[PDB]
């Protein structure tokens, strides 16, 4: 039988359909789930990226610090600690089912800290003080698509793998209908909340409903990046049941970046290293050489992050790129490879806060051709003239072409126009447009220092610009031929 | 301990045939019931409010307290004793509209027999009409509805549900909780007062020896949880909170415990206080995006740095900044809570994705604020 058209790369999970609603005939045929041999948690692609050292690799004396201030390894957040802790240990405790929101801005320890609350709650539930439970962490922007977190969230609990509305089922089922004794507690954290946001918003309010089940024993802790997220995006009724309480995360003061630094630099800052000359590696405790990073460099990082996010990533980012700075120095000055006091000092901590601040479009535009530069020009002046931010392309040809004809007796213009109409060379008639003109015309677009219409008559087409107007000006100014006349 | 049990009783999950304040709703809804099994006649009721009224733990109370699968007696006031099947269904937890005839048929055939596949009502139709009276509770029936299509095919679940629950000779009723002559008969649940909710939180800690609450207290949160749409979600998670903060911070808990909730969960910033912590720097630029935006209103970050160049070289007032200085100053108005920088597309000639300033601050305490700095009124 001859197809209209085929699928040939149809790739088809091992999904049963069947929800766990009809796996026993009645509710008193279900179990204690909790026994069951699949239900509750009951890798082997770690040996894949394996391979055979060979080589020693130099390790020197700001290789610690750099590694020491990764993101990978709780000062600040105490009081927001206590709030999720003491809510989640009243919830588990009592076996009841609540909501936490907690939302914040980014890298303010939000994950952090309900992670940390969890492994305390889990080393607590191991001391047999609380009834044991089971830890779901489902990231939105971990999914392909948003239904996977009922895929992943069922999948936790019993083992089977089911088609996401059967898993929706199943969940229903599992939340209302069976009873407590039969059942264990579940710890749900939604990172990235808004992420899980669609148009019908079913997945909220299944997720929020279900810890209004009498039964259900669910703890939701729903992390958000806004606090007026359910007012703005979400009904009434998801609003309702998410609750008046609400945890929100602050940005970090420069003291508490600066506790946050100084505990990930103790054991290093003001230490002595046995540093060989001869390759360069160092071993903590041949020269003994001392360490430091000086706090006044990582209070005036600690003032200017916490200015401007307070995130505790973009603190630690700037301090490990302050110490790559030092390090390059220092490899280049003593000649080390990649096979008596060191600092970190505050100059490097200004060089790593200004280099993201620099401007380079600027400079961009400064070391371009001369006929880009005209182009710039032209358009700045059409701008200056009739006072319009767009202007059409063949405006911008015959002011150009104006901007030749008319000051020709400068030198330069005496020098370029046989180049810029015939290319330096008789037997090549003269140019409508200049030579190189769709070459800039396009490097321009690609920098987006310039915004094109789409028309496909070339006259009429308008181009804005992009970037701001001063900044080009000052970019046309510095030019010795453009600021002359 | 009696702090932990409290708060088990006061979580929006918690339990407790009539409601505290719901005596009404409740004589209505079963005089609806009687008029429905002992008649033997299928009709439709259509229950609606605003969230947390408590129209789900009503019907909820009704099932548990005073009721094939699922078989059990109803009792009149008669007291004959009929036969009667009663389900529950959320209809938002349901893949499709189109299936819950058969979650119906799956709600009440035994697994034991044969299973037979339900399409539309003609087919649950035909199954209704052996028998012994059906009540099905639909909560969220206003998710029947369909989101795209138009008026014809949104209504196609609910006209056929309520065809089934109309016709003769079956004995199909329909109990429908939505959220704020065959037309069925409708109750409005109402708002809770204060002294309803007092009520309902008196007789939810009966079971309790010891009351931990000043009973001042519960009348406070009471009256601020008593708006215009003031639900008893908002009141269990004050009293919760109340809890929350009296033994985060260490006897019959006071009224300030209420009024720390209402601070602690309410960040009830200034814009007094959000300008005064600016310097002279970050204040100039807010003005000068204030004014830009007042010229333009569909303004870009360029565009606004355009206009900051232009004033500080009209005024002359310190030194002026790079375009990407300008733009960090902005971050920190974001951080400090005054002005967004959102991402949309233009609405020109040449439409693209540009980033865009919005203003949250009420200009009269904005104004007041720069008043009072002399350097700054050439940008006001
Ligand atoms: N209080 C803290 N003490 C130590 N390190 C911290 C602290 N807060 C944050 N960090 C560091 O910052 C990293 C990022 O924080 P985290 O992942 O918790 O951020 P987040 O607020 O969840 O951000 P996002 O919204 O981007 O997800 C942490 O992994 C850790 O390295
Ligand atoms: N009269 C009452 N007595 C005791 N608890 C009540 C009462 N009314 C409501 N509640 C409680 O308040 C919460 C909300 O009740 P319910 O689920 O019935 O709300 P609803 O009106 O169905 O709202 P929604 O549209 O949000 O579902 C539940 O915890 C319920 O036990
Ligand atoms: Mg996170
Ligand atoms: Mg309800």
């Amino acid at each position: 039988v001859i197809r209209k058209f085929t699928k040939k790369n149809v790739a088809r999970a091992k999904k049963k359909y069947t929800p766990f609603s009809k796996r026993f005939k009645s509710i008193a045929a279900i179990p204690d789930l909790t026994s069951l041999p699949e239900f509750y948690g009951n890798s082997r692609f770690e040996n894949k990226l394996k391979t055979t050292q060979k080589h020693q690799i130099v390790e020197t004396i700001f290789s610690k610090v750099k590694k020491q201030l990764n993101s990978s390894y709780l000062p600040a957040r105490e009081n927001e600690f206590a709030s999720i802790y003491l809510s989640a240990y009243s919830a588990i405790e009592s076996d009841s089912a609540t909501t936490i929101y907690v939302a914040g801005t980014p890298g303010v320890g939000k994950t952090l800290t309900v992670r940390e609350v969890v492994k305390e709650l889990l080393s607590s539930s191991a001391q047999r003080e609380i009834p044991d439970f089971l830890y779901v962490e489902i990231n939105g922007l971990k999914m392909v698509k948003p239904t996977d977190c009922y895929e992943t969230l069922w999948n936790k609990v019993s083992g089977e793998r089911l088609t996401w509305a059967a898993s929706m089922e199943s969940l229903e089922f599992y939340f209302k209908r069976v009873p407590k004794n039969k059942k264990k507690t579940i710890v749900v954290l939604l990172d990235e909340l808004d992420a899980m946001v669609t148009k019908s918003q079913d997945i909220m309010y299944n997720f929020f409903n279900w810890t209004t089940y009498e039964n259900a024993k669910l703890i939701v802790i729903a992390v958000a990046n806004t606090m007026d997220l359910p007012e703005r995006q979400l009904g009434n009724k998801i609003t309702s049941r998410i609750g008046f309480t609400r945890i929100m995360f602050t940005g970090y003061t420069h003291e508490e970046l600066k506790n946050i630094i100084d505990l990930r630099l103790k054991g290093l800052n003001d230490s002595f290293f046995y540093v060989d000359t001869k390759t360069g590696n160092a071993i903590l405790i041949v020269r003994k050489v001392r360490l430091r990073m000086s706090a006044d460099a990582i209070e005036i990082a600690s003032r200017k992050v916490a200015s401007v996010s307070g995130d505790a990533r973009r603190a630690l980012k700037v301090c490990k790129r302050a110490a790559e700075i030092a390090e390059k120095h220092y490899m280049a000055k003593h000649g080390y490879g990649y096979d008596g006091v060191q600092t970190v000092h505050i100059t490097h901590v200004m060089k790593a806060l200004n280099e993201t601040l620099n401007s380079h479009v600027i400079t961009f535009m400064t070391r371009l051709s001369f006929t880009a530069k005209l182009f710039i020009y032209a358009l700045l002046n059409l701008m200056k003239k009739n006072g319009s931010q767009e202007q059409e392309l063949g405006d911008i040809v015959d002011e150009i072409k104006l901007l030749i004809e008319v000051n020709g007796s400068n030198k330069f213009v005496m020098e370029i126009a046989k180049t810029l109409f015939q290319q330096g060379s008789d037997n090549i008639s003269e140019q409508l447009r200049i030579i190189s003109w769709d070459f800039v015309l396009n490097q321009l677009l690609d920098a987006g220092i310039l915004f094109k219409q789409t028309m496909k008559n070339d006259r009429i087409c308008c181009v804005k610009l992009n970037i701001s107007v001063e900044e080009a000006k000052r970019a046309m100014n510095e030019d010795e031929t453009l600021r002359n006349l | 301990s009696i702090f932990l049990r409290t708060k088990a009783l006061l979580q929006k999950s918690s339990e407790l045939g009539a409601l505290p304040a719901r005596t009404a709703e409740y004589e209505q809804v079963m005089n609806f019931l009687a008029k429905a099994i002992s008649e033997h006649r299928s009709d439709s009721l259509y229950i609606t409010g605003p969230p947390g009224t408590g129209k789900t733990a009503q019907l909820d109370m009704i099932i548990r307290q005073k009721f094939l699968q699922n078989l059990s007696w109803f009792e009149l006031p008669d007291g004959r004793l009929e036969s009667v099947a009663v389900t529950s269904i959320n209809c938002i937890s349901l893949g499709e509209p189109s299936s819950i005839f058969q979650k119906i048929f799956d709600s009440f055939q035994d697994l034991n027999g044969p299973t037979l596949q339900i399409k539309n009502m003609q087919h649950l139709q035909k199954f209704l009409e052996p028998y012994t009276t059906f009540v099905v509770v639909l909560d969220e029936m206003d998710r029947l509805l369909h989101a795209n299509t138009s008026e014809t095919q949104s209504v196609r679940t609910i006209l056929e549900l309520f065809l089934l629950a109309k016709l003769p000779t079956v004995s199909f009723v329909l109990i429908g909780m939505a959220n704020s002559g065959l037309l069925p008969q409708t109750i409005v649940f109402q708002p809770y007062t204060a002294e309803q909710m007092y009520e309902i939180v008196i007789q939810k800690m009966s079971s309790l020896p010891t009351i931990i609450f000043q009973p001042m207290a519960i009348k406070f949160a009471a009256k601020k949880c008593a708006g215009n749409t003031g639900d008893l979600r908002k009141l269990f998670d004050v009293l919760r909170g109340s809890i929350e903060i009296y033994e985060l911070e260490k006897g019959k808990i006071g009224l300030n415990y209420i009024a720390k909730v209402f601070s602690k969960f309410v960040n009830n910033n200034s814009t007094r206080t959000r300008i005064a912590k600016l310097n002279i720097q970050q204040k100039l630029i807010l003005c000068t995006i204030i004014q830009s935006l007042k010229l333009n209103s569909d303004a870009t970050i360029d565009e606004s740095f355009d206009h900051y160049i232009k004033a500080i070289t009209k005024t002359d007032t310190l030194a002026p900044l790079q375009r990407n200085e300008f733009l960090e100053i902005c971050t920190i108005l974001e951080t400090c809570g005054l002005v967004s920088i959102k991402k949309t597309k233009c609405k020109g000639k040449t439409k693209r994705f540009v980033d865009k300033i919005d203003v949250d601050l009420d200009m009269r305490e904005f104004y007041d604020e720069m008043t009072k700095i002399s350097i700054l009124k050439p940008f006001l």
